[PDB]
RNA sequence: GUGAAGAGGGAAACAACCCAGACCGCCAGCUAAGGUCCCAAAGUCAUGGUUAAGUGGGAAACGCGGAAGAU
RNA sequence: GCCAGGCUGUCUCCACCCGAGACUCAGUGAAAUUGAACUCGCUGUGAAGAUGCAGUGUACCCGCGGCAAGGUCCCUAUCUGCCGUGGGCGCUGGAGAACUGAGGGGGGCUGCUCCUAGUACGAGA
RNA sequence: GCUGAAAGCAUCUAAGCACGAAACUUGCCCCGAGAUGAGUUCUCCCUGACCCUUUAAGGGUCCUGAAGGAACGUUGAAGAC
């Protein structure tokens, strides 16, 4: 999960490396993020010429969490650490055309059914 | 003032009472009854109705009028009865009829049902236009006012239900 | 369809066959025995006392012995009231099943959390006070199994009280 | 003039507002200011008028309005 | 003297546990203050925020547990007010149970999508 | 808003005479008859004797000790006590 100025780990091809959050949305004055929840993060390392500068302000969506979800079925599953993905407000689509890593199956909302083609493994 | 001043003629078929201050009328259509105002006196009057205002009331004339226009409603409806014809105006506006629920549909997710009060009875010669018939003008107005609340005439194309 | 007491006995989460297994709280009602029947002739308003259980025979104090033999019914470890819905009225001695919460979907459940210690001025004002053993009414939960032939409810997520504390199972009428 | 150094009654309370200068006592009466629906003792008193708004029961200049006042 | 990095409940939010106090049992036991106290709220006046003066409302008597409104950041939280829980007492002979209820308390928030519907309306937008 | 003048028009009202804002209250649930206005319902127990006075919401003596509670032990998902 997230909380205030987490560490989210990058899971496209986009150039991040390392990405910090810096706000919380989907709630006023809400505490935490979850995995299917747009959660506000900056950029801190990026390649020669990696489409997030540093200081940069865009929205995100956090596939993997380290804290773990859970499922109608009782599974929990969990992973290694909390990866995130960058999301723009406009042209949703994100640059990225590779996910790292698995994900799971509640990627099924409305404007998640372009990013369950890609991450073939599962 | 000027409108007491103008006994109304009952035709045959109506029977008027003068119970003290309540006026009793019946008909073809059925009974009707209304508690008068004590500052006008009415009398029998065969085949009239004399309104005389009582001495020591300032609103005596207008009171008298009143009860004037009100018992020639009254005889009106009871002889004959009370006609009102309404019209719905707009594309699928339905106006269907059952038992004693108007039911309308103007635009809205959900039906609009009216209830009919005890002596009236709504006909609909054609789907979109309803008529109500009543021995008294006060409920076939009201249920009428009713109807047309639902959706008020539009000011931009006099849609909804028109009188 | 009407009110019934029982007793909480645990809670676990039914899987269902499509792994979505609900929060079920166990509820054991055992046939209530309705004791008295208040009327507005004599008590002034519609209800139902009942009782359920056993109680020993030194548990049994004289009046409440003789409160049973014109009620007869066996001598219920508690008395309960239940406000009746202006349809019927029961008789006294009849002993009321479980059917009848069969086919509500939707009922209210009234009891005692669980008692906690000492609830400083922090805890209580943020004088001191405590917090459980309070007869609270969670409403708008849904019953998920019902077994008759065993006297046993299911309902949907948690309910206060401890295994074994006495609660009260209502129409949901609240919605 | 009062308090200072004068009690007491009234103004709901109150020392400078009105009446009124206590020798002590007695279960009598008459007055001053103030009251006579009650709380709280007295006319729910007689006659001639204003009041329809609780203005009485807080308010100026100004054309009944002006008018907005303290847990 | 400065910078970059790793580094912990300082925090989001704090949750539980370990030892001494905080509470009771048997015994020791002093304090600052003290005119006497049958030591309520609100409105008004008062050498000017009244527990004590005029009006009004509430409250059975007495105990146990403290938040504290009353650069030693001093002055027993003694006493007023405050919630929870107790001892005595009356509901009219006594007692065990189930309750109606005069009244009081709590919260009553809000984003997105779907059918209506790209519909009424709208020259079109 | 149905008829509707006074004041041959008109008008929410003068007579007849109807809807309606998340604003207010019930309705949602908790405490609550110390509510002294001290409330309602069910059930159970006591069915003795004698003496005196200031002779009546009187007093005293012997016997009786009902239901219930508390007294103490095991103790609890009940509690600082």
């Amino acid at each position: 999960m997230i909380q205030e100025q987490t560490m989210l780990n990058v899971a496209d091809n986009s150039g991040a490396r390392r990405v910090m959050c810096i706000k919380v949305l989907g709630g006023s004055h809400r505490r935490y993020a979850g995995v299917g929840d747009i959660i506000k993060i900056t950029i801190k390392e990026a390649i020669p010429r990696g489409k997030v500068k540093k200081g940069d302000v865009l929205k995100a969506v956090v596939v993997r969490t380290k804290k773990g979800v859970r499922r109608p079925d009782g599974s929990v599953i969990r992973f290694d650490g909390n990866a995130c993905v960058l999301l723009n407000n406009n042209s949703e689509q994100p640059i990225g055309t590779r996910i790292f890593g698995p994900v799971t199956r509640e990627l099924r909302s409305e404007k998640f059914m372009k990013i369950i083609s890609l991450a073939p493994e599962v | 003032s000027r409108v007491a001043k103008a006994p109304v003629v009952v035709p045959a078929g109506v029977d008027v009472k003068i119970n003290g201050q309540v006026i009793t009328i019946k008909g073809k259509n059925g009974e009707l009854t209304r508690t008068l105002n004590d500052a006008v006196e009415v009398k029998h009057a065969d085949n009239t109705l004399t309104f005389g205002p009582r001495d020591g009331y300032a609103d005596g004339w207008a009171q008298a009028g009143t009860a004037r226009a009100l018992l020639n409603s009254m005889v009106i409806g009871v002889t004959e009865g009370f006609t009102k014809k309404l019209q719905l105006v707009g594309v699928g506006y339905r106006a269907a009829v059952k038992g004693n629920v108007i039911n309308l549909s103007l635009g809205f997710s959900h039906p609009v049902d009216h209830q009919l009060p005890a002596g009236i009875t709504a006909e609909c010669p054609t789907q979109t236009e309803i008529v109500l018939k009543g021995a008294d003008k006060q409920v076939i107005g009201q249920v009428a006012a009713d109807l047309r609340a639902y959706r008020r005439p539009e000011p931009y194309k006099g849609k909804g239900v028109r009188y | 369809m009407i009110g019934l007491v029982g007793k909480k006995v645990g809670m676990t989460r039914i899987f269902t066959e499509d792994g979505v297994s609900i929060p079920v709280t166990v509820i054991e009602v055992e046939a209530n025995r309705v004791t008295q029947v208040k009327d507005l002739a004599n008590d002034g308003y519609r209800a139902i006392q009942v009782t359920t259980g056993a109680k020993k025979a030194n548990r049994v104090t004289k009046p409440e012995a003789g409160h049973f033999a014109k009620a007869g019914v066996e001598a219920g470890r508690g008395l309960w009231e239940f406000r009746l819905a202006e349809g019927e009225e029961f008789t006294v001695g009849q002993s009321i099943s479980v059917e009848l919460f069969a086919d509500v979907k939707k009922v209210d459940v009234t009891g005692t959390s669980k008692g906690k210690g000492f609830a400083g001025t922090v805890k209580r004002w943020n004088m001191a006070g405590q917090m459980g053993n309070e007869r609270v009414t969670v409403q708008s939960l849904d019953v998920v199994r019902v077994d008759a032939e065993r006297n046993l409810l299911l309902v949907k997520g948690a309910v206060p009280g401890a295994t074994g504390s006495d609660l009260i199972v209502k129409p949901a009428v609240k919605a």
